[PDB]
This record gives structure tokens, sequence and C-alpha cells, in this order.
RNA sequence: GGGGACCCUGAGUACCGUCGGUUGGAUAUCCGGCGGGAAGCUGGGAGGCAUCGGCUCCCAACCCUAAAUACGUCCCGAGA
RNA sequence: CGAGGCGCAGGCAGCCGUCGAACCGGGGAUUCCCGAAUGGGACCUCCCGCGGCUUAUGCCGCACUCCGGGGUUUAUCCCCGGAGGGGGAACGCGGGGAAUUGAAACAUCUUAGUACCCGCAGGAAAAGAAAGCAAAAGCGAUGCCGUGAGUAGGGGCGACCGAAAACGGCAGAGGGCAAACUGAACCCCGGGCCGACGAGGUUCGGGGGAUGUGGGGUUGUAGGGCCCCCGUAUGAGACC
């Protein structure tokens, strides 16, 4: 009923969370919560969420780290949004 | 204290004194719970007077 | 995008057809991030237009729809 | 004639009339009383009648106690000349029957003086009981020999002072000699008028 | 009992019951005065025959001038402990601090009966 | 409209006495405080000392009041 | 209004608009957090007790303090209704209240009820229909302006201080209680009928109300009560 995802971000940082760690970045609502984070990913990419770690930026915006379950990688969910 | 200030002044280091919940001025003294500015927590209402300050400020954005 | 097509949509339909905007919006600006490769200052534009748009038609006429009942 | 004129005037003389045994019963309990007591029924019926009393939803009367005697200044920050000087002879331009309504309305803030009047007093204190009614509430508005007061100018009333203690603190009583200089307000010419 | 100042004697409950009984003949034969100035009225004008008086009123300035006032007229007074009884007997919905009968009927040997029993228990 | 008691007709008030505040207010301002304290229109107050008489005026102690009069936030018009 | 726009802001790029934009008016939607900030505290964040609802997350409504009415072990403990607070450009009204200075010193006096401070209201306030005025003659509310008059008057009778009545004007408006005499005839809330679903009138369930709702009446008394005689609710507005 909100606007839940601000963007992705892609960096060479990026890159790193999404091959080793299977994890994705978001730069998501700055007022947001964990329990939110992960049902909205679930239903949304259409994915299992494990976890998700927070941080609000000196940029004013929050950034969330979601892991996925490693059935859902993050390289499938990556390639559809942020690249063509 | 007098003279030989530089050798003295280590503190300020620690503040009393912010952006205002209420105004936003450099005052809501976090010890005592007051702006010196607006009056927030000390009073429900404005600090205004007839020198004044909170008016000139006003008079001057008008 | 003209407010008309937004009213002769269902009020399902435009539930759906936001959640698809915002993504849509995401995925933009996503690109924009990465740098500019599309260059049109319209897509992130519009869709902040017309997901204004579908939300407001929608909550007035929930509104209208409510009244009717009542009165009759 | 008739049974309001005996007790008003029985009050007249408290000493005489049989109101004396009953000043000094209802004085011990009202020492005891708290300075503020919100009551739900009139006292001296005949004389609340006459400022305007009625008996319907939304009208109270209340007693506040308030001291006797003047004011006493405030201690100096500086030096004075002087006349200034003096401290323990400082009586108020405002009534103690004045002072009484503010209180009452300071109290309860959503409820405004219509009068008050002197419920007898002791050698430390004196009581008023002052009327207010709320002027908010339909039940005011229909009933046009009390309308007056609903009216959203007519809050504020009583620190401006339009009641009969406020009306003889402020001097008005006259239009005439005496009247030279309070009118039409005292600040009309500057705080000159008493 | 109960209530001071103007009440010099307690009036039993047994004769208040009486006279309470007395006032409800009163109302629908006779004629009754319901209120504390109409009373007033009724013992100034010497229409009262027997006013009765509620105990608990308060202030009790409303009520207070009734026994003396009704000395020199000559008319008989009675004690009721509670108020609301005495409204209720009047025929009223609220109470009542005093009410006055105007001429009984039917009552009238009960109402006699009322009075010398009050003046045997004090003048 | 006139016929009898004319309707009773506002209390800590009016007024007096003691201390201030204030005012131009003088003995003759107004307001408070402290003490005392009326009258039932068969009455009361007022006409710049007190009191008594005449004379003339007017009803305090309950309440409200448009409009004409203040301002310059705002708009416009104006400039030895 | 209507044929370009995309604020100040002339760029690059792209966009929108006859299903009529930008723009202008009126109305409506959304209107974070803090703030009188009201559930509690805070360094503009955080926590929490109920109740509604979706399977859950989600989401919706609530508990500071008066008055008005209930609920009940009447724990004064909780529920429904209405309000308060704070702000505001100056002005206004009511309170608290200086000194430098002047008097070539200075204490009374002066500054001055000024500066400054508290309470509070509105779009104007206040005052306001004489317990007036007092050229004794003549007037019939009150502001305000001119004037009276730098007059009377006050004052180390020094310095200074300082009206009003009246006049000419302006604008104009008169009304309500308490009581006498009546005494529940009454008011508030909800529902219906009758009526253009309105005004009004009627009825039905509660609450307020004899410590008196309501009717009468108000400088001056009209006999106020009770009478009479004649027009006599005849007659005719005036108001919504």
């Amino acid at each position: 009923p909100y606007k839940v995802i601000i963007r992705p971000v892609v960096t060479e940082k990026a890159i790193s969370l999404i091959e080793k760690e299977n994890k994705l970045t978001f730069i998501v609502d700055r007022r947001a919560t964990k329990q939110d984070i992960k049902r909205a990913v679930e239903e949304i990419f259409n994915v299992k969420v494990e976890k998700v770690n927070t941080l609000i930026t000196p940029r004013g915006e929050k950034k969330a780290y979601v892991k996925l379950k490693p059935e859902y990688s993050a390289s499938e969910v990556a390639a559809r949004l942020g690249l063509f | 204290m007098g003279s030989g200030t530089a050798t003295f002044g280590k503190r300020n280091s620690t503040p009393t004194h912010i952006r205002c919940r209420r105004c936003g001025r450099v005052s809501y003294n976090v010890k005592k719970g007051y702006c010196a500015a607006c009056g927030f927590g000390r009073s429900r209402r404005l600090r205004k007077y007839r020198w004044s300050k909170k008016w000139k400020k006003k008079k001057n954005a008008h | 995008m003209k407010p008309s097509e937004i009213r002769e949509m269902s009020i399902e339909e435009i539930d759906a057809k936001i959640r698809e905007l915002r993504l849509q919006l995401a995925k933009e600006r996503g690109l924009l991030t990465m740098g500019t490769s599309l260059e049109n200052p319209m897509v992130i534009r519009n869709l902040r237009r017309d997901i204004a748009r579908l939300l407001t038609i929608k909550k007035e006429k929930l509104r209208e729809r409510e009244k009717g009942k009542v009165k009759k | 004639m008739g049974m309001y004129k005996y007790i008003r005037e029985a009050w007249k003389s408290p000493k005489k009339s049989y109101v004396g045994e009953l000043l000094k019963q209802r004085m011990i309990k009202w020492r005891r009383e708290p300075v503020v007591v919100r009551i739900e029924r009139p006292t001296r019926l005949d004389r609340a009648r006459a400022l305007g009393y009625q008996a319907k939803q939304g009208y109270v009367i209340v007693r506040v106690r308030v001291r006797k005697g003047g004011r006493k200044r405030p201690r100096w920050k500086g030096g004075r000349k002087p006349s200034k000087m003096g401290q323990v002879k400082y009586s108020p331009k405002k009534s103690l029957q004045w002072i009484a309504e503010e209180k009452a309305a300071r109290k309860f803030p959503n409820l405004e003086v219509l009068n008050s009047y002197w419920v007898g007093e002791d050698g430390m204190y004196k009581w008023f009981e002052v009327i207010m009614v709320d002027p908010h509430h339909p039940v005011i508005k229909s009933d046009p020999k009390i309308a007056w007061i609903a009216l959203k100018h007519h809050k504020g009333r009583v620190f401006r002072g339009l009641t009969s203690a406020g009306k003889k603190g402020r001097g008005l009583r006259n239009k005439g000699k005496g009247a030279e200089k309070v009118r039409p307000s005292i600040r009309a010419n500057e705080g000159k008028g008493k | 009992m109960a209530k001071p100042s103007y009440v010099k004697f307690e009036v039993p409950k047994e004769l208040a019951e009486k006279a309470l009984q007395a006032v409800e003949i009163a109302r629908d034969t006779g004629k009754i005065r319901k209120g504390t100035n109409e009373t007033t009225k009724a013992v100034e004008r010497g229409q009262a025959k027997l006013v009765i008086i509620a105990e608990d009123v308060d202030p009790e300035e409303i009520v207070a001038h009734l026994p003396p006032l009704c000395e020199e007229k000559e008319i008989p007074y009675i004690y009721v402990p509670s108020k609301k009884e005495l409204g209720a007997a009047a025929g009223i919905e609220v109470a009542a601090a005093s009410v006055a009968i105007i001429e009984p009927g039917k009552a009238r040997d009960l109402v006699e009966e009322i009075a010398m029993k009050v003046k045997e228990l004090m003048k």
C-alpha cells in the first residue's frame, strides 16, 4: 500500500554480495522494518528470503541486504532488474 | 580566568545546545531540556518579547 | 496518460496495475543508477504521475460507492 | 412580598435572624474544605437568581476561597525612590470579589463567569460563590435569556471585566462627575482611570 | 434526629408516615402547594392548615424562616427527614423542601390529629 | 383609563471611620483593604465642604448592545 | 484563456497537450516526523494497554484535563456526548510596574501609569439608554474629531503637571432580568406523523428541574391583585 522498493543499486560491491554471498541489494523505504522487507520480496520476485539485514545510510536513504535461500539464486533475480 | 585561554579550553567538547524539535534553531539545551531560542521544554508557548528576538526574524521574513 | 482510461478499469485491476507500474519504476531507476542507456526522462516522470492517478481515482470510487449504498 | 425577599433580607444582617448559628456551623466545614469546591446546587438562591441563575444542564456554582487583605509587594532588584519603596500598605486595583471569579475561571476553563456573590467571611479568608455557565452546550443557546454568554465573543469576559465585580472594580458606575478620566475605557486615557 | 438549626424537635417515624399519608389524600381530595415559596405565601396569606418541612435541605437558608414565621401565623408545622419522599407525597417526580396543605379534605380528622400531636410533642 | 395597601423593587451594597494607591480633583477623584453599617418607592440618590430648610433633576447595588472612531498582515492607486 | 508548455534557470536530453495543457478561479484527494502535541519519555526518535478486522504480516479505532449524562463488586474504578488549552501583523481590554532624566544638586514632585512583565478577546474593542448633566437655563444613550484650554485645577505652589461640562459635527437604537402575581405550564436528547424531507404544530422513551425550568414584568411605575365602564384578541401589522 506504500512504495517498498526505491531501486536496485548495482556496483562492484553488488557483484560480491550476489556471487559469493547469494544476497541482493536494494535501496528501500527510509522508515522500514525487516518483517516487511522479507515478505514483500517473497511475494514480488517469487522467492524465499532467509534473512534481511538493514542500514540507514548517510545519504538519507536506507539500503537493505536481503539474503535469499540458496535455491532462489541472486543471479537469476539480478539479471531481470537493473540489467536488461 | 582572565588570560591563559588556550591553556584552559578543552571544554567546550561536551554539547549542551541543538536543532530544536520545535523551532529548528541551535538552542535546545540537552541538559536543561529547554530551548533558549524558542522556549520549547520550558513553555507551551514560543519565546517572544517586546525587544524582541523571535519577532525580529519574523518581520525580517516578511 | 488520460484520467478516463483509468476510470474504465475495475478496482481489482487498479491494484494489480499499480504493483506493475511501481516495479517498472524500480527497474528503470536501477538502469539509471547503473548509467543511462535509455535517455528518456519520460519513464520516471510519467510513472510517478500515473501511479498517483490510479490511487486517487480508486479512493474516490470506493468513497462514492459507500455513500451510494447509505442513501439507498 | 413572598419567600425570596425574607431570605435575602435575613442574610443582610448575617448576625441576626438565625443566620449567625448557620454561618458558624457551615464555616468550620468550609475552613476544612479545599480552596475550590464544586457544588451541584445553590446557597443563597435568592441572591443567585437576581444575578442570573437557571438550573438547567451546565450551570454550576462553585465556592472559591480567597485570602483577606491586600497585596504584599515583591522585594527589590534595584534601588527605588522613597515613595516606591513601600510594601505593607499595598492593596490591589482588582477587588477580592473579582479575584474569586478569575480563580473559578482558571480551574474550569471551558466554563465562563456569569456573575458572583459573597457567601461570608472569617478573620483569614473570604468565600465567594461564583456562578458559571458553560457557553458551548446547545442547552443555554436555545433559551434567549441566557443566550448572550454563549456567543464566541463573550469568552474571556471575566479578565477584561464585564461582570458586576469587574465593572465596579473598573470604576464604571457613573457617566458624570468622577467619570472624566475613566471614559470610555481606563486605557482610552492610558491607564489614568482606576 | 438529623438536620439542625431550625429543627427544634425530632418527629418520630410513625408520626411522619401518618403525615406523609395525609399529604397523599390531601392532593387528591383537597388542595396542596408544592415548593418552598408557595408554602411561604400560604402561611402569609393564612391559607395553610399544615406545613410540612424536609430535613436534608442544603443550604439551610431556603428553609430557615418557616418555623418562626409559622408561629406567629398560628399554623402548625411538622418535620420530614427526606425531601424526595415529600415531593413524592406531594404527587410529584422531584423532591420538595417544603409543601403546605391548603385546606385538606377527608384528611381533616387526620391533619387535626397531627397538629395536636406535634403541639403535644413540643409547643 | 381610575379605585384601596400603588407593585417593595437588587447588601455587606449605600454610607461612616482608619491606611494606601491614583488622579487635575482641590474638604469637593476614583479604586482597594481593614473595622462598622441603612432604607421596604409612607423610599433613596444627585446639583463640586459639613449640616438643616426650600427648589430642580434622577433611580446605584442584575445583564446586552449595531453604527460612526484603532490597525497596516494584504490589494490597488499617489508622490516639492 | 485558450495553442505551446516542462517555476526562479536562456543547458542537454527527452517529454506532454483538442478525450483542450501550461495558466486562472472554485471544490475535492494525498498532506512524513516534531509541534498546544493529549498514552509515556526523548538530544525532531522510541515504546506500550485495550478493542475492530484479514488465516498471518498488513490495516482501522482508541486511554492526559473540565462539564453533561451512564455502568457497577458504586473498586470513583469505565462509557457515550460537548468542550479547553496554543498561535496571530498591529490594535483592544484588564492586571504588575521602574530608572537613567528633569527640577542645572536632590528626597516630595518629574520621567509615568511611560519602558518592561502577566491574563485575555474580536474583527473592531470598550463604553452605552442617566441613582447623568447644572452657563438654574436648557438636555434626554454612548464612542470619536474639532474646541473648551494650556483654561479651572494640582504642585519645594518650584520645576512642571493638567481635565470635564458645553458647543459644532459624525454616526444613530434600543432592549433583557430579579421581584409582585403564577408554580411544572419548561428545556435537552432520540424516533414517527402532518407539512416542498423547510418554518411550524402534534405524539411517543430517557435526562435536567421546586435549593424553581417556564409565564408575567423592568425608570416610572401601570393598581402589580381584584375590579369595573367603552372601543374590546372587533380591527390591523410586524416578524420567520
